[PDB]
């Protein structure tokens, strides 16, 4: 009775939009914030056996040299939306010749995943992902939602750590700010999530300023900040 | 036809002619071929009526839609590379038309396109069936220390040599500068004629 | 067994299409009217946290620089729509050459909401629309419904705020009207619904006068109405 | 009604990829790792009855003469995704001419499994594989999820012998090795798993050094480790 | 309620590919095995009324020339799959000249079985088959599941006597043997399964040496054997 | 819960299948044998009322003037397949040249009943075919099911009256006979089996003879067979 | 090239000569332009040699289908009714090539079918190049109340006189002789030597 | 260009010439027309460039995903039948391309393909512009008694009076004899120069 | 136009001129014909503007499509390839460019790649009106033992001989020496203008 498909709810709501939401709340926590000239991506990496690759685990992935993203949610979900932001800003590329403004790119891939909310027969994406980077604007910052929701933010965050992190950002974050003092204020961020598992680990963290290409820290910087 | 675009310091000048044929035959002494098609940013028309200005309704359509979306105008190397993936999209059905675009976003540029897409930067260009005159004036007397005043003048210059030699173009010649400060602005028709009854190219 | 899918009921009603209106009863109220020469429009702007970009975060939407647009319901939907909108606004600009009525652009929007209520399959837009602007006739208004029924209004409002607004709205509402004590009248009408949460905001209003383009106000002049 | 179709569950969990999971632990157990100039795949072989044909059941199948697969789960799945790994390696070896990055080949194959999880009215492929191999890069090893899910592994394993191998690997395995001592510790991971039938088998073992290809080995040389 | 679709079960198996198996078990009982030089097709062939014509009622079904094929299941999904395998290895014989390898018609059937395994709105094929013949590698014996699963065997069964046979085929097979003696054991076999109609037939039997075609024998030949 | 759309039971049988099967056993009844140098076939005709026109209607259809057709069962997905044969016996006609089989255009017949089966969404054929007539090999006469199962007979029935009919051919069938008596004999098989109206009727009966065509007799040839 | 085709009694016999060229510049002093089609019929190749081969592919695949559906041997006026309707769905981008098909089903045949497929029975047909000429001698000599052998002798001297009077012909010859009793027989090429130097036609 | 191939005893050799010209004017004097088919097949070049790089990247690609399903080598009969097929799929936007394979399964055989698709068996062919030099010299020189040191000096005299006679051919030989013991091996360009150097043809 | 690229030891030099005469009448005394395309590969352009400029975009997009999408930067060999299946999946429309790109990755490269999409390695290549005037001077001059400034000295002597020798070429010659270690570095004008007075070409 009570409706598990993309139709409407008796007060309003997509309950299968709701259900890819809090898909998204079972991820990997990740973050995002603007400093002076610039915006920092910072991705929690849970390494939980050590089987694993330690190096080649990416979840800051690159759009192009001007836009990043990271992600959370589904996995396989992200890496597809992902490599259509990619055709899409590299055919944004080919058309207009140049990266404009990074908002038409996250509005395409807004409504691409608005096209499997809307019809039926296929499951929203349960993911959800922050877009950063430069352009003739200048920094910006973008959510996406699983319903195709965009919200540009100065800070904001995403995954399992979405409510303990954007608590902490709204009591002590600031307008502009240096890049050392910004990348150990998010680093003091997730510490202030992730204080469950009583260690935080050495996470991925990248950054650009304008003018610049994005500089992803390698495993020997990042751990001089922790 | 003739066109002319000349950039400067601080701002670019484009003008053309005003007269279509359409047929040997001179048929309409007043026509359009200069456009605003974005409040920073202008297009001049040297080929086949039709196309030219289908191309320029689809290009003030497209620019309209971008500014609308990002509330940001379109930077001109941007301007000139849609217009060329259009016309090379379709080339073997193409549009026999040599477009000219030129405008200012952080730095005045003036674009030419021929009928098959290629885009190339130049600080002055032409095109139309009365473009080696002009090119030919703006060669010898150009320089790029110009004010506004002595470019629009070497403007009217040109277009009235341009007049003077040759069939396809002539009528009454219409400037628009376009500048960063005073946006698009075409200069009436009243100033024109005093300029050019002050440079005494009038008979 | 009562019917969740867009079929008929044995009385004669749209249950999907009803589900959607009580979702767009759950949006950001919103409001319009005409003035003397010209039509204004008024946004509510409920800026929840501190978080979120104060200055880009935009209900106002312009189709064209002679129809703009504001909207309610479910904002990924919104944004969707007004997308066509604007490119059926372009496309009426290419082949007709100006935009002679902002009718035919109403209703175009308004059967692209109706072909999606009526097959099988997809849900309806959650979402409610009133277009302004002027034209050939003159500065027009209108509305639009999740079912597809558009309405020509003097001064209409959409949103949460629906009924307190048109109460207010039948009430007290002049004809023609200069445009400060026009929307000084929007503003208290604002105030008179939103009395729930004991203070206003700051708005986001925007007006148009015939001959002239939109000018959407900025932050320093708003706060001088209220 | 716990929604037994590739939608979302109200905590946010794809059923039927659990589903497609849990297909793949009754699989047969394979296993690969990385050593000092190379990759090897190790695949255990349960030759049930004795009219078999032993010689031509292989599941160690190659994808090129540098890259490699084995897999487990439903094998006709397996077979046409191996089938279809196959046609996308000699599409890049058309055309882009050489095969430079095995992971263009690994996240095509994953977004085609990806695609039957996305839409509706086909189900997920029951198959779980491990790709190895050398590139411009080095020597790779992937894996690959019902889900769509890659990760690349210095060591890992796949089927239903995959907890007590993954234990076995994360208590004794080390980076650089040589491939007589790095075969004899997968022996030895595979006879760890698979005491429950009190005798191993004689499995099939495969493996590559950067700038040589694959050598198989045949019957009599995998009794010689045994 | 217990899943039936083609879609997957909490314990991951195909309800469907099962019901297509068990309806290849109500099937007629063949058998096929290799010998010295070649391989043999004998299939059983309950004679149940005796107005059916005797002579022209086949169950063994050249392919070609040099591949033969005897079915078991539903009899109609058999003749629409006999000539699909027909129309293959023509379209094979155009292409590539020559029937090279006879692996390559039979991963072509079985993919073919797994298309209708695989999408949704179509069961699945209940038919079982066995493959048979010669090729550049040599004799040659597959078998066919309604998952598409493909086994080459030195020997095997299909139908409704299939436990029984590969019993008696675990017992008593030796690899090499000359046709006469083979044919022997393979009468032997099908009289060993068959013992609950207390009197076996006369069957059709049918084999190929490599250099030559098929053989298959007429009424008089086959019961000198018997 | 027991299953009724073209998929598979728990034992393997196709309920829908058997469902078109005991529909087409209300049908009425035909039957048709060989004789010494053709075929006859003979049908029923049950003259319900006396208002219905005596003459015209037919249940031996020509689908060639060398291959002719009766039926029974759902009459209107008679008249379709009856018109697809003759179509199909056409394009024969017109591709290569002669109509050499009759067994091609029965099997081409039987499988476009198997498309119904096999795909969802379309309910099968409720309609049973036997196919007469002379070709190079000889005189033929088929079968054809609702699964599609196509049988050769030397005599055979189909309709309502069909075990009755069976016995006598079982008991008293015999292989070379004049036509006289071979129609006679049939006469004789449905007056068996009808004894339950406690009289006949005046049926419509057909044969052909090799070398000649179709003489289908009028009304007063088959009162004096009476 | 040349082909024949000649039907007498109680079998038919079709040659070709084996020299393919493919550019004018003879090539391939040995190819193969006699195909068995089927085990009661053959077919000849006289044109494009990529078309004809790949006519000959396509034929061989659909009588062996066709043989597998109806355990019958096809028709011969079924295979021409086959080839023509193959040949005429495309016309207007055709295939250049003159096929001769010929077997024995209950009566011999040797049908001919030119490029638009167009089909017709006749006792004795050529194709080729080098046809005139083997149609002048089967004029001259042929007589239906011939053996095989002397058949066969007329066959030899007739492609012989194609050899000695065409530059495109060339090479040895290859017979086969098709029959209801033996099947499909193609003659050894030490035979055919052996029957060229009994009638004296070897230079 | 100019190619050969030739077959002999239990080997089969073939080589190129490597000058590419793409102009008249010739362009680049180290090209690549001799291809790695498969582990015991090659295949050569003598059309236009492109269109013949093309095949040898789809005859790479398909033998082998071949031999990676089947798990054996393609017979030299099924590549030239695949490759006829692919070129006579399209033919009127045809690829301008003579194209020749060569190869042992389990006896030697070098195939020629046209630009129609003619497959035809020969013990000794060659293609492109150089190619009736070659040929000449093959039939006067040519037996099949040969060992493969014999059959490579016959094959640089030939590609060397190709050179010294013909303009479009020309620059280093490269050869690579193809066997059933040793595979596919590509002769080192010092052992050819001792070749030529032993057989005095260089100056 | 012109264009020039000359592999050495560990770099690779590549530069055209800066002419664009899209007329007879050229029109454009500054354009831009060399590409950066990668960060360690570069494309050079010598054929229609429009086609070569949309083949520059798109080579661009999918190279740093490429490069996004794998972490490693792409093969020359893979470049070329991936731009030969481009320009011959569309040959019967095609792309009137004769493009030319170099680069290194493990060992530098510089390819041709003509209209119909013909690759071919070799060590120094050209493109354009003007080719045939730069190949007979790095014939004549050229040695594969040069360091970087002999070989931009031996690049600036080319292509200054085509500017004196040849109307289509002409303008300021633009160079960029990618290497391994700097990377891309596309030479400032003034350090052209410094070569050009030193050896004295300069008028």
């Amino acid at each position: 009775y009570d409706r598990a498909i993309t139709v409407f709810s008796p007060d309003g709501r997509l309950f299968q939009v709701e259900y890819a939401l809090e898909a998204v709340k079972k991820g990997s926590t990740a973050l995002g914030m603007k400093f002076a000239n610039g915006v920092l991506l910072i991705s929690d990496k849970k390494v939980r056996s050590r089987l694993i690759e330690q190096n080649s685990i990416e979840k800051i992935q690159l759009i192009d040299d001007y836009v990043a993203a990271v992600t959370s949610g589904l996995v396989a979900d992200a890496r597809v939306l992902v490599d259509f932001a990619r055709i899409s800003a590299q055919q944004e590329k080919v058309t207009y010749g140049s990266l404009v403004n990074i908002e038409n790119l996250v509005k395409r891939v807004a409504d691409q995943m608005q096209q499997y909310t809307q019809y039926g027969g296929v499951r929203p994406y349960g993911v959800s992902l922050i877009f950063a980077g430069i352009d003739q604007i200048g920094p910006r910052l973008f959510d996406c939602d699983p319903a195709g929701t965009i919200n540009e933010y100065k800070a904001t965050a995403i995954g399992s750590g979405k409510d303990a992190v954007v608590s902490f950002l709204e009591r002590e974050y600031k307008e502009n700010l240096p890049e050392k003092e910004a990348v150990t204020l998010g680093i003091k961020a997730l510490k202030s999530s992730l204080e469950e598992g009583e260690e935080l680990k050495a996470p991925e963290i990248a950054s650009i300023t304008v003018g610049n290409k994005y500089r992803i820290y390698d495993q020997e910087e990042v751990k001089k900040f922790l | 036809t003739t066109t002319v675009g000349i950039t400067l310091k601080d701002a670019v000048i484009m003008a053309t002619e005003r007269r279509v044929t359409m047929e040997n035959f001179i048929m309409h002494k007043n026509g359009k071929k200069l456009f605003q098609i974005d409040t920073y940013t202008g297009m001049t028309i040297a080929g086949l009526v039709g196309d030219a200005q289908v191309l320029v309704r689809y290009m003030k359509a497209e620019l309209e839609l971008y500014r609308l979306q990002r509330r940001v105008n379109m930077p001109i190397e941007a301007v000139a590379t849609l217009l060329s993936n259009m016309l090379n999209q379709v080339k073997y059905m193409p549009y026999m038309v040599q477009l000219l675009v030129g405008g200012i976003d952080t730095a005045p540029h003036v674009f030419s396109i021929d009928a098959a897409g290629g885009s190339v930067e130049d600080i002055y260009a032409s095109t139309g069936s009365g473009s080696p005159f002009v090119y030919g004036v703006l060669e010898s007397q150009y320089s790029e220390k110009m004010t506004v005043d002595e470019g629009v003048d070497l403007v009217i210059r040109a277009i009235s040599a341009a007049k003077q030699r040759d069939s396809a173009s002539g009528g009454m010649i219409d400037v628009a500068v376009i500048t960063r400060k005073d946006g698009y602005v075409q200069l009436p028709t009243d100033q024109i004629e005093s300029r050019i009854r002050k440079l005494g190219l009038i008979l």
